C-alpha cells in the first residue's frame, strides 16, 4: 500500500537512483483512479532533486492469500518515452505483473530475477 | 493422535451440519492430496500449480510461522528470506491448485505464532529453499526448537515485551532491561489467567472428530 | 430559554391524565398456599420465607458458636440435628450441630 | 445498546468484578447460600458450577489448588472444596447450584433479589414450587387419554 | 378475585403430563407433516404448459451460513448457505381478487411451536392441516403456475446454474437503524443439497444467520425466461420421474475429491 509519503527504496541502477542521496526518495500521489498504491502502479519519483516516473513492484502492507508479502517497497522507474529509465532490475520481481492489465513487458524484460 | 486444528469448529450460531458437510468434503480432498502433519516452526515445501505459468508447478520453502482458519478454507503461512527479503506466503490446505505438500523439516518452536521473527535477526528467518528433507520419526513428538532469538532495535511490529503477548522465544534480556519488562507488566491483567469466560472445552469435540476423521480414511 | 407563556392546567391536567402516565394493574398476584398471604406467580412467599431465613440465623448463630474462631471451616461435611433426633452410623465423620428446637415440620 | 454481550458490567472495573465474584464465591462456599442482586448471582452462578469441576479434577492437580487460592480468600476452605463439596458432588454431573428469585427489597431501592445455594448441603430446603398433581381433573382427563393411546 | 389472570400453556401442566405433551406435539407435527407429502395424489389442480411470461413460485429459508466454494479455473468464490423447512403452499389467492394484474401465492416454512401462538392463526392451520409456520409471504404467480395449498415446496425446485433474487430485513443497528426488509439482485446458484433442501448462492445475503429469507426467480431483464428448462410449476418429489442427485454441482464448479486443478 504506497500511500502518501511512504520512504520506498528505488531498485534500478539509474544514475539519479544509484547516486546515494541524504534524502529519501519520497511518493506522495499515484497513477490510478484510487489514491493508494499497489505492485503494478505508476508512480512519480523525487530522485536527486529530479521527478522520475517509477513502477512499484513491491510493498509491505499484507497482501491477499497464495502471495508473497514483502518486507520492504521497491520501484522501477520509467522513462517518458515509456522504456526503463534503468537497464537492470536488482531485487526479485513477481511475475504477476505479466498478466496485470498494462504495459509490463518492457519492465519484467528489464527483471532479471523473478518469484 | 494429531487432530489437525482445522478439523475443530468454532464456537457459534452456525448449525453443526455445515461442519459436518465440509468436513466429509475435507476428508475426501485429503484422499486426492495428502497433508501432512506439521506444526507452526516447521520447515515445509508445498507443490502448488502456476496460473500464471502453464503446466509448470512452484515450489516455496519456508519455516511455518502461523495456523489459521478452520475447515475447507484453512490456511496455513510459512516465511523464508530470498534473496535477502523476507517474504511470507498463505496457502491455503484445500486449494485445489495446491499439488502436494512436503514436511521438510517436521519440527516445533516456542512460540505458537512466530510473527516476530520479523523482528528477529534474519539468520533465524533464512532458510535454504533446496534443503532436503530431514529424518523424522513417525511415533514420536515433533522436535521442539528451543533456540531464542535475538531481536533488532526497540522499534517493533507490536510490544513482544508485553504479558499478554506473552513470548517465550525471544532473547528480551539481551535488548531489555528489567526496569522495562516492569513497564510492560503494567498490562498484566493477572485475573485474565484465572478467567474462566475467555475458555472454551472442544475435548468431548476433540474426541469425537478423531473417530469421524479416522473412520473415513 | 424560559416559557413564553404559562402552561394551562387543562393542558398540564391532560398530559398527567394521559392513560400512558397512568399507573397500570396487576394481573400477576397470586396467593401463597403455605402461608395463605399474596405473593407474585414469579416471586416467592415470604411470611414462611421469614421462618426459614431466622432459623438459618438461629442455625448459623449455633455453627457460630461451635468453631469459636475465624477461620475455621471443617473440611467434612455437616449435618444439623434437633432434639429428639439421635446421629446415625452414616453421620459419622461430618460435622454435627444440634439445635435445642425439635425438628422443625418443614425441615426434613 | 447490549447486542451479543456475554458479560455484566459490575463493580468499578474488570478487576473489581473479578474480585466482586471472588468475594460472593467465598461466602457462599462458606455458608452455601447467599442473598444477592439478581444480576449479580446470575452472573457468579456459572462460575460456581465451574469451581465444583475444578474440586472435581482433584486434589493433586496445581491449577486446582492455584484456582482454589485465588478464588478463595479464606484458605481454612481450600480443603473443605476438595473434601466436602467435591465428594458431595461426584454423583452430579452439573446443575450444582439452584437460583431462584426472592422478593424485592424494601430499602427504597427496590432492588431484584435472588439466592443462590449449593444444592445437597445440609441447610433447611428452601421453599421450591411444587408442580400441580396428575389428580386435578385436566391431569385425570389427560390420563385418561394416555389409557386410550 | 373474579378477576382475569395470567395463564401460559405449562401453567397446569404436570410434569408427567407435560412429558407426555411434548411427545405428542412432535407426534402431531409428524403425522400432519406425512399426510401432505403426497400434492399429486391429494387431486392436484390442473397442470399447464409454460409459455413465456410465467412467474413461478418462490421459497422461504433459513440463512445458515456462508462457506468458501473452488471452481474448476482455481477461482475462490465465498459463497451462502439457505436451507429450505417446512415450505407449504398455504393460501392461494384469486387474480381478480388481489390484483388484475397476476395472482398471488401465500408460502410458509419454517415450522414453529404452537403454544405461544395465538387461536386464530392456529384454526387457520388446523383447517390447512399443517403446523403452524414462522413467517407468511406472499409470491406473484401466474395463473397457469397455481399450485393448490398444501403442496410442499422443496429446495429442487431451483436449480444450480440460475440467477435468484434474495430479500431479507436487514440487521437492526438500534438508536443511532436497519430493522428494514431488502433485497439483493443478481445472485447465481452454485450447487443445491437434495437430501438437506440445502441451496448455495453466490454473494452474500442481508440479515442475521439464522434468519428466514424469500427466494425468488431473477426479475432481471437478461433472465427474462428461465423457467422453460426448469420445472414450470415446481419440482414434484411425488412424481418420482428420475431420482436427482443427492447434490447439484454446476459445471464450472470443481467437485470436492476431484483431481487437484493445473493452470495447463
Ligand atoms: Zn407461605
Amino acid at each position: 500500500a504506497v500511500q502518501k509519503m511512504t520512504r520506498v527504496r528505488v531498485v534500478d541502477n539509474s544514475a539519479l537512483g544509484s547516486t546515494p542521496y541524504h534524502r529519501p526518495p519520497r511518493c506522495i500521489h499515484v497513477y490510478n483512479k484510487s489514491g493508494v498504491g499497489k505492485v503494478g502502479d505508476q508512480i512519480l519519483l523525487a530522485i536527486r532533486g529530479q521527478k522520475k516516473k517509477a513502477l512499484i513492484v513491491g510493498h509491505r502492507m499484507p497482501g491477499s492469500r497464495m502471495t508473497p508479502k514483502f518486507d520492504s517497497n521497491n520501484v522501477v522507474l520509467i522513462e517518458d518515452n515509456g522504456n526503463p529509465v534503468g537497464t537492470r532490475i536488482k531485487i526479485p520481481i513477481p511475475t504477476s505483473l505479466r498478466r496485470r492489465e498494462g504495459e509490463y513487458s518492457k519492465v519484467l524484460a528489464i527483471a532479471q530475477n523473478f518469484v | 493422535r494429531f487432530l489437525s486444528p482445522e478439523f475443530i469448529p468454532p464456537r457459534g450460531r452456525t448449525n453443526p451440519l455445515k461442519f459436518k458437510i465440509e468436513r466429509k468434503d475435507m476428508l475426501d480432498r485429503r484422499k486426492v492430496l495428502p497433508i501432512p502433519e506439521f506444526y507452526v516452526g516447521s520447515i515445509l515445501r508445498v507443490t502448488t500449480a502456476d496460473p500464471y505459468a502453464s503446466g509448470k508447478t512452484s515450489q516455496f520453502l519456508g519455516i511455518c510461522i502461523k495456523r489459521s482458519g478452520n475447515g475447507l478454507g484453512a490456511t496455513f503461512t510459512l516465511r523464508n528470506t530470498i534473496e535477502g527479503q523476507g517474504v511470507e506466503i498463505c496457502f491455503e490446505l484445500y486449494n485445489p491448485r495446491i499439488q502436494e505438500i512436503q514436511v521438510v523439516k517436521l519440527e516445533k518452536r516456542l512460540d505458537d505464532n512466530l510473527l516476530y521473527l520479523r523482528d528477529a535477526l534474519p539468520e533465524y528467518s533464512t532458510f535454504d529453499v533446496n534443503m532436503k528433507p530431514v529424518p523424522q520419526e513417525a511415533c514420536q513428538e515433533v522436535p521442539v526448537n528451543k533456540l531464542k532469538v535475538k531481536m533488532k532495535p526497540k522499534p517493533w511490529s507490536k510490544r513482544w515485551e508485553r504479558p499478554n503477548f506473552n513470548i517465550k522465544g525471544i532473547r528480551f534480556d539481551l535488548a531489555l532491561t528489567e526496569e522495562q519488562m516492569k513497564e510492560a507488566q503494567k498490562w498484566n491483567k493477572p485475573w485474565i489467567e484465572f478467567d474462566m469466560m475467555r475458555e472454551y472445552d472442544t475435548s468431548k469435540i476433540e474426541a469425537a472428530l478423531w473417530e469421524e476423521i479416522e473412520a473415513s480414511k | 430559554a424560559a416559557p413564553k407563556n404559562r402552561r394551562t392546567i387543562e393542558v398540564n391536567r391532560c398530559r398527567r391524565r394521559n392513560p400512558q402516565k397512568l399507573i397500570k394493574i396487576k394481573n400477576n398476584i397470586d396467593i401463597c398456599p403455605e402461608c395463605g398471604h399474596l405473593k407474585q406467580k414469579h416471586v416467592l412467599c415470604g411470611y414462611c420465607y421469614e421462618k426459614v431465613r431466622q432459623e438459618t440465623t438461629k442455625i448459623r448463630q449455633q455453627i457460630g458458636a461451635q468453631e469459636g474462631g475465624p477461620f475455621r471451616a471443617p473440611s467434612v461435611e455437616t449435618m444439623v440435628l434437633y432434639t429428639g433426633e439421635k446421629p446415625s452410623e452414616k453421620d459419622q465423620g461430618k460435622r454435627i450441630v444440634e439445635r435445642n428446637i425439635k425438628r422443625p415440620s418443614w425441615f426434613t | 445498546i447490549s447486542h451479543g454481550r456475554v458479560y455484566r458490567r459490575l463493580g468499578l472495573g474488570p478487576e473489581s468484578r473479578i474480585h466482586l465474584l471472588r468475594n460472593l464465591l467465598t461466602g457462599l462456599v462458606r455458608h452455601e447460600r447467599i442473598e444477592a442482586t439478581w444480576a449479580r448471582a446470575d452472573e457468579m452462578r456459572g462460575y460456581a458450577e465451574k469451581l465444583i469441576d475444578y474440586g472435581k479434577l482433584g486434589d493433586t492437580n496445581e491449577r486446582a489448588m492455584r484456582m482454589a487460592d485465588f478464588w478463595l480468600t479464606e484458605k481454612d476452605l481450600i480443603p473443605k472444596l476438595f473434601k466436602v463439596l467435591a465428594p458431595r458432588f461426584q454423583g452430579q454431573n452439573g446443575n450444582y447450584t439452584r437460583m431462584l428469585q426472592i422478593p424485592n427489597r424494601k430499602e427504597q431501592d427496590r432492588a431484584k433479589m435472588a439466592v443462590i445455594e449449593y444444592k445437597g448441603n445440609y441447610l433447611p430446603p428452601l421453599p421450591l414450587p411444587h408442580r400441580d398433581s396428575n389428580l386435578t381433573l385436566l391431569n385425570q382427563l389427560l390420563l385418561g387419554l394416555q389409557q386410550d393411546l | 378475585l373474579h378477576s382475569k389472570s395470567s395463564t401460559w400453556w405449562d401453567e397446569h401442566l404436570s410434569e408427567e403430563n407435560l412429558s407426555f405433551v411434548k411427545q405428542l406435539v412432535s407426534d402431531e407435527n409428524k403425522t400432519q407433516l406425512t399426510s401432505k407429502l403426497n400434492p399429486l395424489k391429494d387431486e392436484p389442480w390442473p397442470l399447464h404448459p409454460w409459455e413465456p411470461g410465467s412467474f413461478r413460485v418462490g421459497l422461504i429459508a433459513l440463512k445458515l451460513g456462508m462457506m468458501p466454494l473452488w471452481t474448476k479455473d482455481g477461482q475462490k468464490h465465498a459463497v451462502t448457505l439457505l436451507q429450505v423447512q417446512d415450505c407449504h403452499v398455504l393460501k392461494y389467492t384469486p387474480k381478480e381478487d388481489h390484483n388484475g394484474k397476476i395472482a398471488a401465492l401465500t408460502v410458509g416454512g419454517k415450522t414453529v411451536s404452537r403454544f405461544y401462538k395465538p387461536d386464530s392463526r392456529l384454526e387457520f392451520y388446523r383447517d390447512l392441516g399443517l403446523p403452524p409456520k414462522q413467517i407468511h409471504k406472499i409470491f406473484h404467480v401466474t395463473d397457469n403456475a397455481v399450485i393448490k395449498p398444501g403442496t410442499p415446496l422443496y429446495a429442487a425446485h431451483f436449480r444450480p446454474g440460475q440467477y435468484v433474487d434474495v430479500t431479507a430485513k436487514t440487521i437492526g443497528k438500534g438508536f443511532q437503524m436497519g430493522n428494514q426488509n431488502r433485497t439483493v439482485y443478481g445472485l447465481k446458484v452454485w450447487r443445491v443439497n437434495t437430501k438437506h433442501n440445502i441451496i448455495y448462492v453466490n454473494g452474500s445475503v442481508p440479515g442475521h444467520k439464522n434468519c428466514l429469507v424469500k427466494i425468488k426467480d431473477s426479475t432481471l431483464p437478461a433472465y427474462k425466461d428461465s423457467c422453460k428448462n426448469l420445472p414450470f410449476p415446481t419440482y414434484f418429489p411425488d412424481g418420482d420421474e428420475e431420482e436427482l442427485p443427492e447434490d447439484l454441482f454446476d459445471e464450472s464448479v470443481w467437485q470436492p475429491s476431484e483431481p487437484s486443478i493445473t493452470f495447463a
